[PDB]
C-alpha cells in the first residue's frame, strides 16, 4: 500500500458528491471530472490543477464530456478518475459518479504497482461510491458501450443525453 | 536502509536488492548430502539431491535455513541482521508455515524488519491489474489463482504438479528416442538450457507434427558444451505441450488450459466475466514463444462464445513475482509497514497474520 | 427551493428531487456487517444482508439512519439543511415508527421542514414507482407547501406534532 | 382520483387499505407479507427441479432479474397447465451472465400463482384476490359498489402480464354478477 | 416415532425435513449441498500442508478412509484449536496402504467443522446446526416444542465421535432457554 | 415372494431384499468410460468417473438403467420379473424424474409390482442406511402389500399412476 490521501483530494470528492443549493452563477464552477496524481516524492494523492472538466462548460465548448475526457487522459503513466455520469436507463433517469482506473500497460512498472497498490487506500476514503470500472487498454475504455455496459449492463439505453 | 527481497521459488530463489531491474542472486533450490553443499555447489559436485520447497509448501525446514544463510552470505554478500529482507509465499500456505517462517527470520538471522507478501497479487500487481487470475506456472507446481480487488479466493485456487521439471524429465526421456543419451545431472542442466533456448509451444499440435514428420526446417542445431552439435526435431514444441495434455507425463489431471477454466466457473457467478478478460501469466515455465496464443484458443473452445477472451503475457513474467516484491519494498513510503523486531517481541509469531 | 422525496420501503429507497420523473437513486434497502456496506457495495460483495424494516416498521434505527445518511451524502451528495425532505409510510402504523422519523430527521440532520405522507395516497396522486411519482408530484403542488412540519413549529410541539398535522 | 381500493405490492408487503371521497378505512386495513421477494424465493426452490441451483444471494438477482423480465400471470392455472403437460410451445430460453442457457417451462406461471395461491411457499394467507373481496367485504355496504369499481393497482409486483385480467375475472367470481368490476392498471405503477 | 425433524446428510446431499405426527412440512424443507464429498474434497485440500498430495480419485478413497476412521467434530472449535496448537497430545498416526504413516493433527476435528462452518469450503450456507433452527423458526409455532425435543439424526456423515453432542449444544445455544433439546443418536443411523 | 428395496441415491446404491437388517449390496453409483464399468470395480480402476444422479435428479438415464442392470444381474444375481421392486426419492422431485422411473421399471424389467416411496418417510420409519432399513421394515408390512402399482394396473393408466397412487 503506502501512499495515503491529502486533504484536498478528500475535499474535492466530498464537494463533489453532496451538493447544495447554490447560486446560478457559482453553480458553472462545480467540478465535473477530476484526476488524480503523485507528488515528486510518491507520497500523497494530489489532483492536477492542469487536466479537469467543469460542470459549467459542459455542454457548451465541451461537446461530449466523456469524448474530450479518453484524450485527458496520458496514455504514458497511470492515472485516477472521477467521472460523474448522467445515463438514461429504460427504467428511469440516474445520475451517479463513476470511478475510472486507469491503468496503461505503456506505463512504467513503477508507477503500475504505487497506483495498484495503494487502490485500497483511496477508494477506502471515498465513501458512498458504488460504479467501479477498471480500464488497462485504451480501446476498450474509449469506446462508449463499455461506460454503459458497467453502469447498468444492456439496461443503459441512453449516456450522457444522447442515445447508445 | 536497502531492502531484501528473496523470492522463495520451487526450482530457483530469486533474491536482490529493492529497487533494481532483476534479481541479483539466482541458483537452483537443492541440498546436497553424501551417502551439506547448498545450492549451486551441488551441481557442480555423489550427493543425493533434496527439495525442501518442492511443491511450493515449505516441507523441509531443517534445510530452509541453511539455504537462506548461503542466499544471505554466499549470494547477496551482505549482512542479513543490517538490511530488512521481504519475502514471498506460495498461495494456500499453512498458517504453520507462515509463523514458522517470520519466528525463524527473526530468531536466527535477527533482521530488523521483515514482510511476507503473497506471490499471486504481486504478479498480478506487476501486470497493472488488481482482479483477475494469475497463472503461478513455476518450476514445481502450477497454480491458478484468481484474485478480486487484491483478495484471493482461497476455495478456487488450483494447484497441479505439472510444471517444467517434469518438462525437463520427458524432454530427457524423449532425447533418448533419437540417440542423445542425457541421463546423469551434469547433462540435465544441458537439456534445461535446450528446453528454454529451442523450445516454444504450437498453435495446433496434430498439424505442428505433419508438417514436422515432412518439412526439415524446423529442426534446430545445439552446441554441447564439449563442442558436439546434436540436432533436435520435433521435440521442440512435444515438450511444451505436456502442460496441455498431461497425458504425456502420464498424470490424469487436465493441462493448465482447462484448470484454468475449471477454476474460474468456481469463483462468483458475477465476477467470472472479469476473470476470463484479465488471465495473467507468470513463472518461468510460461516463457515459451507461442504460449498466450495457444491458451486463448483452448479457452475460446472451452469458454461459452458470447464472452471474449483476453490473454495478456508481459515481456517480465519470468521476474515479475520478485520486481512487484523490489518495487513493493523500495517505496519511500513502505518503511513504515515492515514489522519491526519490537512488534514481534510483543505479539509473538502471529503479529504476521494481523499485519499481513 | 427544491424538495427531497424519500420513499424509504422495505425492499427499495426510492430517493430524488421533486419535478422529475423518475427517482435517481434506487437501491436495496439492506446493511451487510463482515462475517458496514449499504445498497449497492453490499449486493456486490462474504456479507450477512438484513432488512432493518420488517412490514412496514423499522426494527432498528442505527441501520436505518445510517442508510438515511448514506442515501443522502454518498448517493446523492447533497446536505439535508437546505431542501425539505418528504417521507413516506403505510397505513395502520405504529405512533413510535413515525415519531423516530420525525425526530430522526430534525435531531439528526436538522431538516428546516418534512412532512410524512402515506404510500397509497401518493401512489393514487401519480394516477393523475408510483409512490415516488405521486410523491414528487405533490412536492410541486403550491397548496401544499404549507402544511410542512418546521423546526419552529417542532421545538414547542416536541415528536407529537406528526400526528396532529399529517 | 380519490376513491377505490388500492392493491399495493412490492417486495417485501402486499397491503390493502379501501379509500372513499377521501376518507379511508382503517378497519378494513388488510396486510399480506407476501411479496416479491417470496416470489424469487419460490421461483429459486422450484427451479432446482430442472437443474440449476441458486443458494447464494449473489446469484439470487439472478433468478430476480428472470423473474422480472420472463415470468407472467395465467388467466387460470389449469388450461395452462394442460397446455405446459403438451408441447414446450410453452417455454422459453434465458441468457445468463456466465454464457449458459437455460429452459424453463411451467415455472414462468407456476412462481407468481403465489400471489392468489399462498399455499406453494406454505403461507395460510387468502391470495391477493381474496384479501381485497374479504376488506371489501368487511367495509360499508354503500361503498362497495364503488369500491367493485375501483382496484388501483401500484408496485413492482403488479407488473406481470395478464395479471390485471387474471385479477378482474377473480373478482367478478367472488363479487356479485350485477356489479361490474374495473382493474385500473397504469403502465406508470412500478 | 412420527414426530420429529430429521437430520439427513449422505455423501451428496444435506436435507431436514420437519414432520409431525404424520403430517409433514414441506415449505420448511431445506436443503443443504454440504455432506461427505465435500468433507473429503476439503480434507484433501488441507492436508496438502502436512506433505501428502492426493490428486487422482483412486487416492481420493483413502482420504475417505482415514475420513471414515479417524475423523471426529469437536464439542468447541476455539478449546480444541487450543489443543492443538499446544503438544501433540492430538496427533494420530496412520497405516497407509502402501505402507507410509502420516501423522495428523488439527485436520481431525477441522474437515468436519465444515458441517457448523461451510465457509472452508467456501459456500455461504449457515451451518447444519443453523439450517434445522431456521426450518423450526419456519415452522408452526405450536409444534415447535415437540421438533426442539425430536432431532432425527442418520446418514453416514452423522457418525462422528462427538457431533450429537455439538449438535445439542448447538441448538440449546439457539433454540430459547427453557426449551429441552433432545438429538436422538441411533447406533444403526448409517 | 419377497420384496426388493432399491434405495437409488445420489452417491450409493444400497439394494437387498426385504425382512433382514443390513443391506447385502453397497457400492459408489459411477459409471466409467475408459480414458464400462460400474461400482466396485469402477472404484478399483484409467477411467472418468461420473455420477449420473445430480441433487436427486437423474441426470442421464443410459447408465441409471445400466447401474439398475448392475445391481439386479451382477450383484443380487436375481431378476425383477419374479420379485417387486421398491424405489426410494427426495421430496419435491420433478414428476419427469418419477415417470421415467416407473417407465424403465416396467417396460425394460417388467416387473410385477413396484412403488416410489419417500427416502425421509422411510428413515422416519426406521425409527420406530436409515432409508434402506426403513424401506425394508416397511416393505415386510402387511398392510402395505395392497398398495403396490401392478402391470395390470400400469397399462391402462400409463405412466401417470405414480402421482396419482404414491
Ligand atoms: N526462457 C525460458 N524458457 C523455458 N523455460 C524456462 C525459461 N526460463 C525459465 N524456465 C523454466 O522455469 C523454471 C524456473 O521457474 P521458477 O522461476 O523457479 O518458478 P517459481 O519462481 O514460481 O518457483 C526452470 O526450471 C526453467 O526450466
Ligand atoms: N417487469 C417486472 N415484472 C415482474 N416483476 C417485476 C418487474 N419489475 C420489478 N418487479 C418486481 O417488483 C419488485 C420491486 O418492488 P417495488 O415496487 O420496488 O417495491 P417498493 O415500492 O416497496 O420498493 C422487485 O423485487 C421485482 O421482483
Ligand atoms: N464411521 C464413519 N465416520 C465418519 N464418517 C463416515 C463413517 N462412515 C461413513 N462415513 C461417511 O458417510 C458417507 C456415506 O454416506 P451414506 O450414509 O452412505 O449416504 P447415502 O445414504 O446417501 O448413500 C461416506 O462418504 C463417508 O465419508
Ligand atoms: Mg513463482
Ligand atoms: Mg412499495
Ligand atoms: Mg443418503
Amino acid at each position: 500500500s503506502g501512499v495515503a490521501v491529502s486533504d484536498g483530494v478528500i475535499k474535492v470528492f466530498n464537494d463533489m458528491k453532496v451538493r447544495k443549493s447554490s447560486t446560478p452563477e457559482e453553480v458553472k464552477k462545480r467540478k465535473k471530472a477530476v484526476l488524480f496524481c503523485l507528488s515528486e516524492d510518491k507520497k500523497n494523492i494530489i489532483l492536477e490543477e492542469g487536466k479537469e472538466i467543469l460542470v459549467g462548460d459542459v455542454g457548451q465548448t465541451v461537446d461530449d464530456p466523456y469524448a474530450t475526457f479518453v484524450k485527458m487522459l496520458p496514455d504514458k503513466d497511470c492515472r485516477y478518475a472521477l467521472y460523474d455520469a448522467t445515463y438514461e436507463t429504460k427504467e428511469s433517469k440516474k445520475e451517479d459518479l463513476v470511478f475510472i482506473f486507469w491503468a496503461p500497460e505503456s506505463a512504467p512498472l513503477k508507477s503500475k504497482m504505487i497506483y495498484a497498490s495503494s487502490k485500497d487506500a483511496i477508494k477506502k476514503k471515498l465513501t458512498g461510491i458504488k460504479h467501479e470500472l477498471q480500464a488497462n487498454c485504451y480501446e476498450e475504455v474509449k469506446d462508449r458501450c463499455t461506460l454503459a455496459e458497467k453502469l447498468g449492463g444492456s439496461a443503459v439505453i441512453s449516456l450522457e443525453g444522447k442515445p447508445l | 536502509t536497502t531492502a531484501l527481497v528473496c523470492d522463495n521459488g520451487s526450482g530457483l530463489v530469486k533474491a536482490g536488492f529493492a529497487g533494481d531491474d532483476a534479481p541479483r542472486a539466482v541458483f537452483p533450490s537443492i541440498v546436497g548430502r553424501p551417502r551439506s553443499y547448498v545450492g549451486d555447489e551441488a551441481q557442480s559436485k555423489i550427493l543425493t539431491l533434496k527439495y525442501p520447497i518442492e511443491h511450493g509448501i515449505i516441507t523441509n525446514w531443517d534445510d530452509m535455513e541453511k539455504i537462506w544463510h548461503h542466499t544471505f552470505y554466499n549470494e547477496l554478500r551482505v549482512a542479513p541482521e543490517e538490511h530488512p529482507t521481504l519475502l514471498t509465499e506460495a498461495p494456500l500456505n499453512p498458517k504453520a508455515n507462515r509463523e514458522k517462517m517470520t519466528q525463524i527470520m527473526f530468531e536466527t538471522f535477527n533482521v530488523p524488519a521483515m514482510y511476507v507478501a503473497i506471490q499471486a497479487v504481486l504478479s498480478l500487481y506487476a501486470s497493472g491489474r488488481t482482479t483477475g487470475i494469475v497463472l503461478d506456472s513455476g518450476d514445481g507446481v502450477t497454480h491458478n489463482v484468481p484474485i478480486y480487488e487484491g483478495y484471493a479466493l482461497p476455495h478456487a485456487i488450483m494447484r497441479l504438479d505439472l510444471a517444467g521439471r517434469d518438462l525437463t524429465d520427458y524432454l530427457m526421456k524423449i532425447l533418448t528416442e533419437r540417440g542423445y543419451s542425457f541421463v546423469t545431472t551434469a547433462e540435465r542442466e544441458i537439456v534445461r538450457d535446450i528446453k528454454e533456448k529451442l523450445c516454444y509451444v504450437a498453435l495446433d499440435f496434430e498439424n505442428e507434427m505433419a508438417t514436422a514428420a515432412s518439412s526439415s526446417s524446423l529442426e534446430k542445431s545445439y552446441e554441447l558444451p564439449d563442442g558436439q552439435v546434436i540436432t533436435i526435431g520435433n521435440e521442440r514444441f512435444r515438450c511444451p505441450e505436456t502442460l496441455f495434455q498431461p497425458s504425456f507425463i502420464g498424470m490424469e489431471s487436465a493441462g493448465i488450459h482447462e484448470t484454468t477454466y475449471n477454476s474460474i466457473m468456481k469463483c462468483d457467478i458475477d465476477i467470472r466475466k472479469d476473470l476470463y478478460a484479465n488471465n495473467v501469466m507468470s513463472g518461468g515455465t510460461t516463457m515459451y514463444p507461442g504460449i498466450a496464443d495457444r491458451m486463448q484458443k483452448e479457452i475460446t473452445a472451452l469458454a461459452p462464445s458470447t464472452m471474449k477472451i483476453k490473454i495478456i503475457a508481459p515481456p517480465e513474467r519470468k521476474y515479475s513475482v520478485w520486481i512487484g516484491g523490489s518495487i513493493l519494498a523500495s517505496l519511500s513510503t513502505f518503511q513504515q509497514m515492515w514489522i519491526t523486531k519490537q512488534e514481534y517481541d510483543e505479539a509473538g509469531p502471529s503479529i504476521v497474520h494481523r499485519k499481513c
